[PDB]
RNA sequence: CGGCCCCCUGGACGAAGACUGACGCUCAGGUGCGAAAGCGUGGGGAGCAAACAGGAUUAGAUACCCUGGUAGUCCACGCCGUAAACGAUGUCGACUUGGAGGUUGUGCCCUUGAGGCGUGGCUUCCGGAGCUAACGCGUUAAGUCGACCGCCUGGGGAGUAC
């Protein structure tokens, strides 16, 4: 009756758009496709690679619940964007938690700087930070035992584009993209960027707060022309890339991957 | 019980590397002398086969027509492609006053008395179709009554 | 496309950079375009035709894509 | 176009209520003034054809209005044409 | 992803040279609305501003000229 | 028989995106949540019930039901449904003119049967290796295509369908012959060919299963009667 | 410009019938209302409902029997361009009596049969079948 | 109709109100505007280029290609009144399923963000019913209707002769 109308606004009230409410129960597993049902119009074709943790093998059997993401509806048939990004929000929440007590503590282990800041990895994910953040002083973890255990003390974060440089060792110590496009500029600043869509000439890795990068086909590997970028890297994956070129005018930052 | 009239048979060609491959089209129409009519259009390399095919086609996909006695229930227009057809009910004795393909369809249908002109094109295949359409659309008094929520005496 | 060779920069690299700059400018293309007079009508026609082609590529092909090849 | 103040003035004079604005007579007056204004322009700029089209349209409209007035109420029309100095 | 919609500017200023400089080429040319993602309404205004600047020698017409 | 709550749980109420809809499904649609069309369960349920009843009735007079679903997600499930009530099915691609051109397809069926017999009952073996392989392949092909309908004999007296837009050929065939159609029809689909339309989510697996199960039950009931 | 209101109404009705619309609304007029009433009497529509004071809207409720529409055909006959007036003997028979012809007579608007019965002809508004 | 600036100037659209009160639609004759080329008189003349000249090509080449090159293109004021002046689709009004855009307003909404929900104008593409000889058109109709006008009646002769 209005039973159904009320039930509709009820079901509106008991779901939200992003990957927030851990609701999809894994109702069929087959390599290489997981699939859930979070109270959406259809079931997700999940990769297996959004769900294996830190050494390669699966972690969740039938009935298990992770939220995914949304705001994109129907490409022909199907429903979602991946739950792994979901996870990013959780990471953001832990990073935010720092603010409360002015100190987020986990483990951060940063061996080296792709682009001037040691890389820190938290749980499954690994992030890149600006060069200062790795060390509190001028200590430098190059003399430290390789891939050492500390935590991360945050030095610097870019707040829009996601780059976070964190503080290893020293426990005792405690319009918008395009005007100032000189931060990752200078010749070869390495970046960690998720690829988006590979347009048979390109790969379109673009992460640093509303920009566009290409890594088109010529570098990508150490073979030139026979490569076909879909075979050689991925879809949706955070990779090794650096700038090689910026035009701040005809917004074409032309990144590379042969480095 | 069913009567079947081959209206027309026409030779049609297909040009190929060698030369011309000829074939035959047969337009037939069948009816039970009551409401039921059906035309069939068959095609084959030889005539008789084509005719047979046409007949077969006709025999399935028939159509019912409401007939007030020997004639139609009211004047009815029917169109299909070029051929636009008018047919008008007529008094017992007058016979089927209609031309060509149109006549044949009427005869099988078991209309005995009509005044029927084919305007426009008179391409047998089209005209028969038109005729069929006209017959089909034609509603009876009872049917009209049913539609309108009335008795037959209210409509007259 | 004004360029200056940086200190301890290779020649080849510099050349490549220059080429890239030129490409960006679309200088060669521009030159090609202005070699001969294009009637306004012709210009219009090309633009519209090109647009049409683009549209065809975008939508029809997308529709095709939905259905598998084998 | 006609300046706001001028328009207002025109309305006040010819319009009975002064808030009315849409009175036939008032409308005619407005048209007439505009036409007068544009005469000066068109003396200068004889090849400004596009602009002249608008003027022509306005004139036509005015004529129509006058005609309407005539059939409805003759005296009023007469008065109007005395005021504005329209030959017809 | 237009800047001027977000800022919510009433009119683009030819005097605001720095802003303009983001939308002009290394070779001096005005950058397309595909690349910048500027809104159409604003884009025209921006172009106009640039032109004005060029007239006032605030921006250059081209890189080569002297 | 089938409750509303259960349907909701399954995900029947969900439909396709708003840009892919058919405006002939505007009566059966309720609203649009997050730019995705929601099917009206108040209008769906009674219709579904009616359909079920019809199916049962058909069964009761010894009617032959055909279960069509070539989505490949619910191919496994439809077959299962068919087998539960010992009825016929087409879980892989519908052969163009299966029903309209039965007399040709009857030959194919016969051939398949023969092949099966050769495989199983003969126990001859001793066959040239390539030839044998070929035969096996043929058998496989036949089984995939016409496995469910091999014991159908003639034409079915009703046709249950999991998606109308996907199986339009089948539906069309059923209309030409006049076989009653019982189609599950999402918002993108066309309901005009379908006799007993069922407004519901064709795509979601659980929903499909639910749809199948009730139907199967009803068929069984009819048979019992 | 709008030149023939009755005709327009008829057209609207036809379109409704085509498109399977339940009810068809339009600006009301006395003649139009009369026509609607006549139609109702003859059983081509379910009901008509005028609503409003300043600018009232006639709303007809169309009829559908066995899927298809009831108003099979509906043509204006008289029209502003060319008026048709018939004498009681010259009054038509639409669909050989199965349809009706709305005719405006001195004693109000009525079906052709009614007019004949009365013993008077007039302006032939529309055929309806 | 296309750099930028100023002066004079016509139309369109939206937002609310307020007013006028059928003043409307269409239009034979009539009047005006009407690309390019062309004409007249007076200016101008960089580039381009009918004509023309030479060089090639070719059987020939009164062409295509090359080197030159004058009317003209440019401005002023007159005339000409035609074009595949095309959407090959008269104007005005009403009515009839949808989707994806573009552009330009405007109302509300926490603009919590580039957004969310509407509501107007103009506009590009696809497609339903229906229509169509088919091709196709498809709420910007070639659908369903009304009002007015223009025009057609086999091909040629001929849009020519008088």
């Amino acid at each position: 009756e209005s039973f159904a109308q009320l039930f509709e606004e009820s079901l509106k009230e008991i779901e939200t758009r992003p990957g927030s409410i851990v609701r999809g129960v894994v109702v069929a597993i087959d390599k290489d496709v997981v699939l859930v049902d979070a109270g959406l119009k259809s079931e997700s074709a999940i990769p297996a690679e959004q769900f294996k943790n830190a050494q390669g093998e699966l972690e969740i059997q039938v009935g298990d619940e992770v939220d995914v993401a949304l705001d994109a509806v129907e490409d022909g048939f199907g429903e979602t964007l991946l739950s792994r990004e979901k996870a990013k929000r959780h990471e953001a929440w832990i990073t935010l938690e720092k603010a409360y007590e002015d100190a987020e503590t986990v483990t951060g282990v940063i061996n080296g700087k792709v682009k001037g800041g040691f890389t820190v990895e938290l749980n499954g994910i690994r992030a890149f930070l600006p060069g200062s953040l790795v060390d509190v002083r001028p200590v430098r973890d190059t003399l430290h035992l390789e891939g050492k255990e500390l935590e991360f003390k945050v030095i610097k974060l870019d707040q829009k584009r996601n780059n976070v440089v964190v503080s290893r060792r020293a426990v005792i110590e405690s319009e918008d993209p395009w005007v100032a496009i000189a931060k990752r500029y200078p010749e070869g600043t390495k970046l960690t960027g998720r690829v988006t869509n590979l347009t048979d000439y390109g790969c379109f890795v673009e992460i640093e707060e509303g920009v566009e990068g290409l890594v088109h086909v010529s570098e990508m590997d150490w073979t030139n022309k026979n490569i076909h970028p879909s075979k050689v890297v991925n879809v949706g994956d955070v990779v090794e890339v650096m700038v090689l070129d910026i035009d701040e005018e005809r917004r074409r930052i032309s990144l590379g991957l042969k480095q | 019980e069913l009567q079947e009239k081959l209206i027309a048979v026409n030779r049609v060609s297909k040009t190929v590397k060698g030369g011309r491959i000829f074939s035959f089209t047969a337009l037939t129409v069948v009816g039970d002398g009551n409401g039921r009519v059906g035309f069939g259009y068959g095609k084959a390399r030889e005539v008789p086969a084509a005719i047979q095919k046409a007949m077969e086609k006709a025999r399935r996909n028939m159509i019912n027509v409401a007939l007030n006695n020997g004639t139609l229930q009211h004047p009815v227009k029917g169109v299909h492609t070029g051929s636009r057809v008018f047919m008008q009910p007529a008094s017992e004795g007058t016979g089927i006053i209609a031309g060509g393909a149109m006549r044949a369809v009427l005869e099988v249908a078991g209309v005995h008395n009509v005044l029927a002109k084919a305007y426009g094109s008179t391409n047998p295949i089209n005209v028969v179709r038109a005729t069929i359409d006209g017959l089909e659309n034609m509603n009876s008094p009872e049917m009209v009554a049913a539609k309108r929520g009335k008795s037959v005496e209210e409509i007259l | 496309p004004v360029i200056k060779v940086r200190e301890n920069e290779p020649f080849d690299v510099a050349l490549r950079r220059f080429k890239r700059s030129c490409e960006k400018a679309g200088v060669l293309a521009e030159v090609r375009r202005r070699e001969f007079y294009e009637k306004p009508t012709t210009e219009r026609k090309r633009a519209k035709a090109s647009a049409v082609k683009r549209h065809a590529k975008k939508l029809a092909r997308e529709n095709a894509r939905r259905t598998r090849l084998y | 176009s006609l300046s706001t103040e001028a328009t207002a003035k025109i309305v006040s004079e010819f319009g009975r209520d002064a808030n009315d604005t849409g009175s036939t007579e008032v409308q005619v007056a407005l048209l007439t003034a505009q036409i007068n204004h544009l005469q000066g322009h068109f003396a200068e700029h004889k090849k400004d054809h596009h602009s002249r089209r608008g003027l022509l349209r306005m004139v036509s409209q005015r004529r129509k209005l006058l005609d309407y007035l005539k059939r409805k109420d003759v005296a009023r029309y007469t008065q109007l044409i005395e005021r504005l100095g329209l030959r017809r | 992803f237009c800047r001027f919609t977000a800022e919510g500017v009433q009119e683009i200023d030819y005097k605001d040279i720095a802003t303009l400089k983001n939308y002009i080429t290394e070779s001096g040319k005005i950058v397309p609305s595909r690349i910048t993602g500027t809104r159409a309404k604003y884009q025209r205004q921006l172009a106009r501003a640039i032109k004005r600047a060029r007239y006032l020698s605030l921006l250059p017409y081209t890189d080569r000229h002297q | 028989t089938v409750s509303m709550r259960d349907m909701l749980k399954a995900g029947v109420h969900f439909g396709h995106q708003t840009r892919y809809w058919n405006p002939k499904m505007k009566p059966f649609i309720f609203g649009a949540r997050n730019k995705v069309h929601i099917i009206n369960l108040e209008k769906t349920v009674p219709m579904f019930n009616e359909a079920l009843a019809e199916l049962n009735k058909i069964a009761s007079r010894k009617g032959k039901i055909l279960f069509v679903g070539t989505k490949r997600a619910a191919s496994e499930a439809v077959k299962d449904a068919a087998l539960s009530c010992d009825q016929f099915f087409v879980n892989h691609r519908w052969l163009g003119g299966m029903l309209t051109n039965w007399k040709t397809v009857r030959q194919s069926i016969k051939r398949l049967k023969d092949l099966e017999t050769q495989s199983q009952d003969g126990t001859f073996d001793k066959l040239t290796k390539k030839e044998a392989l070929m035969r096996t392949r043929e058998l496989e092909k036949l089984e995939n295509s016409l496995g469910g309908i091999k014991d159908m004999g003639g034409l079915p007296d009703a046709l249950f369908v999991i998606d109308a837009d996907h199986e339009h050929i089948a539906i069309k065939e059923a209309n030409n012959l006049g076989i009653p159609v019982f189609a599950i029809v999402d918002t993108n689909s066309d309901p005009d060919g379908v006799d007993f339309v069922i407004p519901g989510n064709d795509d979601a697996i659980r929903a499909v299963t639910l749809y199948l199960g009730a139907v199967a039950a009803t068929v069984r009931e009819g048979r019992s009667q | 410009s709008m030149q023939d209101p009755i005709a327009d109404m008829l057209t609207r009705i036809r379109n409704g019938q085509a498109a399977n619309k339940a009810a068809v609304t339009m600006p009301s007029s006395k003649l139009k209302v009369a026509i609607a009433n006549v139609l109702k009497e003859e059983g081509f529509i379910e009901d008509f409902k005028v609503e409003g004071d300043t600018k009232p809207e006639l709303e007809l409720t169309l009829k559908y029997f066995q899927g298809k529409a009831v108003v099979e055909s509906i043509q204006r006959v008289s029209r502003p361009g060319l008026r048709i007036y018939k004498r009681k003997d010259e009054l038509p028979k639409v669909m050989a009596g199965l349809g009706i012809a709305v005719v405006s007579t001195s004693k109000g608007v009525m079906t052709d049969r009614a007019a004949r019965q009365a013993g008077l002809g007039g302006e032939i508004i529309c055929y309806v079948a």
